[PDB]
């Protein structure tokens, strides 16, 4: 009881601190969310990563920071859950999580449609020579690079096989095709 | 000055002998936000004259990180955006003497 | 980017992506930043300290 | 524009003079002196300027206070080279005689103290006459002499 | 170099080295002035407020340029004192 009385006063102060972190994350999230959607410079996503893939990874980092305290909070005894102030903070946390998922769902949802469009680009890009001079260059859509790099990030954050299987074959053929094209243009 | 779009200073390094020269490498970490055929050069500044870089380092691709080497004076080694590794000499600058195989 | 001061072990400098650089000194107060300075409006990509 | 240019120049001059002063309060005697020496391009105005010809109250203020103090005839500062830096006496003849005669006695008196111990140097000397008391404080840069009638 | 044809040629080489050095500093001073202007321009401030004043920018450069003139003449005057000492 001696130390226990002091602990109750400490618990309300700790709950108040989590309120500031939740509000700070939310306020940061709203400013950050607008930049990510428009793919503006100095965006929240760290360094260089696929923009659609990066938004999901960025959402996860914000989500991880918000939920680290909740596991620790559930640890506290003496029915700190009953406290109305503790309940109010939990409601704020649930609202923030729901908004992040919807944004993630739009990105993944919109990305899903983009992936179907991207599949066609790999199928019908080929290698195109441009200008009067026959300077053959790989015409592999730059989008393909983002889609392939995009998939690897998704694995990190937790009938198309045959096409992906001849992904290895396509790379070998393009390198072989590129060498003859350079040789065939020099003579020309 | 007058670079196409803007180039972020991804990495900054200090001269090993003393703080008189700083080597800064410019590249865009944003994925696909870099303009096609954007300038990809590294400039080493001099504390005495900050109006323009004392020497210019030219690389095949933008160098994400460049750092000085204490063992050999005025030798700079950097990593390109493509993954190519290049080495430049601070005294002569210009093109990179050592370049790693791409594949 | 955050780098330790070569001259003094106690203080280390961290540069935020908000364009603000804050110096953390553990010699005097562990709890708060020694001082905060805004280098520029643009985000600070990296910080290097001379040796 | 010529007038404008002139104004600009003046402003520039003012800035240079300040620097250490940093505007704000009129402040400091030392600062003013330095400005006058180094750059004489601009002078006066700038701010309130406090009291004219009063760079520091404390040495000047203390001397004024001792002179104001009751039973003190006056305090005359003697220059290291037999000169009157400042004279505050009712009659010029007494001040003129005090200005030349008193320093010679102190120099002779300093040697008397000096002969007994070379390291020891005169710090303060006080001569008490039948009707008056004479106090002389000696320093290499300046000498302070005060005559106070005995109570 | 305070401390005939040979002295003049040697002095000219010494003067040339100083001139080469001084030029490097001018580029650095201009960049520093531009950086200060860029940081003020970079400031987000308030949307319903004037971002910056064009006159204000000119005064910062002009006054700094004027300040440089005070320093540049100051240096030339020091050489004259050395010449008087040499005499």
């Amino acid at each position: 009881p001696i130390i226990a009385d002091e602990l109750e006063k400490k618990h309300i102060v700790l709950l108040e601190m989590y309120k500031q972190d939740l509000k700070q994350v939310q306020s940061i999230f709203l400013e950050g969310k607008q930049f990510v959607d428009s793919m503006h410079e100095n965006a929240p996503l760290f360094l260089n990563m696929p923009p659609i893939a990066g938004a999901l990874t960025w959402c996860k980092s914000l989500r991880d920071r918000i939920q680290e305290p909740i596991e620790k909070l559930a640890q506290l005894g003496q029915g700190i859950t009953e406290r109305e102030e503790y309940k109010d903070v939990q409601k704020l946390y649930t609202s923030i999580t729901k908004s992040i998922k919807d944004y993630e769902d739009q990105k993944i949802l919109s990305w899903e449609k983009e992936v179907e469009d991207s599949s066609q680009d790999k199928l019908k890009q080929t290698l195109l020579c441009k200008d009067e001079n026959d300077l053959i260059k790989v015409n592999f859509d730059p989008s393909l690079v983002r889609l392939l790099k995009e998939v690897k990030y998704f694995l990190l954050l937790r009938t198309a096989k045959d096409i992906y299987t001849k992904a290895e074959t396509y790379r070998t053929q393009i390198v072989a095709l590129d060498m003859i094209v350079d040789n065939y243009n020099h003579i020309k | 000055e007058k670079e196409i779009c803007k180039r972020s200073v991804s990495e900054i390094s200090w001269h090993p002998e003393g703080p008189t020269k700083v080597a800064v490498s410019y590249a865009i970490m944003r994925f696909q936000q870099m303009p096609e055929k954007m300038p990809t050069q590294a400039y080493v500044w001099d504390l005495l004259n900050p109006n323009s870089p004392e020497i210019k380092l030219m690389s095949p691709s933008a160098v994400t990180n460049i750092s000085y080497n204490q063992k050999i004076p005025d030798q700079i080694g950097g990593g390109c955006y493509n993954g190519l590794l290049a080495v430049w000499d601070g005294r002569k600058g210009e093109n990179p003497i050592m370049i790693s195989p791409v594949e | 980017d955050g780098c330790w001061s070569p001259t003094r072990s106690g203080a280390f400098f961290l540069v935020r992506r908000d364009g603000w650089m804050d110096v953390w000194d553990y010699y005097y107060r562990q709890n708060e930043i020694a001082f905060s300075h805004k280098v520029s409006d643009s985000p600070l990509t990296c910080i290097k300290i001379n040796q | 524009i010529y007038k404008t240019s002139k104004e600009i120049q003046k402003s520039d001059q003012r800035i240079i003079q300040q620097r250490v002063e940093n505007s704000i309060i009129n402040n400091q005697i030392y600062q003013k002196s330095l400005k006058r020496k180094t750059s004489k391009r601009k002078v006066r105005h700038q701010a309130n300027k406090k009291n004219f010809q009063k760079e520091m109250s404390e040495v000047e203020d203390t001397l004024n206070r001792i002179k104001t103090h009751k039973t003190v005839l006056g305090y005359l500062i003697v220059n290291s080279e037999g000169g009157v830096v400042r004279g505050a006496f009712k009659d010029e003849e007494e001040s003129k005689n005090i200005a030349n005669s008193i320093p010679l006695l102190t120099k002779k008196a300093r040697s008397v103290v000096r002969d007994l111990d070379p390291t020891n140097d005169l710090v303060f000397l006080r001569i008490q006459t039948k009707l008056n008391e004479i106090m002389v404080a000696p320093d290499d840069e300046f000498s302070l002499i005060v005559i106070q009638t005995k109570g | 170099h305070l401390p005939l044809d040979s002295f003049v040629q040697l002095q000219e080489e010494y003067i040339n080295s100083k001139t080469d050095f001084l030029t490097s500093k001018n580029v650095e001073v201009e960049r520093a002035v531009d950086d200060l202007l860029q940081t003020i321009m970079l400031y987000p401030l308030d949307p319903h407020v004037d971002p910056v004043l064009p006159e204000e920018t000119k005064r910062i450069k002009r006054y700094y340029f004027w300040y440089f003139y005070q320093a540049l003449l100051n240096s030339t005057q020091n050489s004259l004192n050395a010449m008087k000492y040499r005499v």
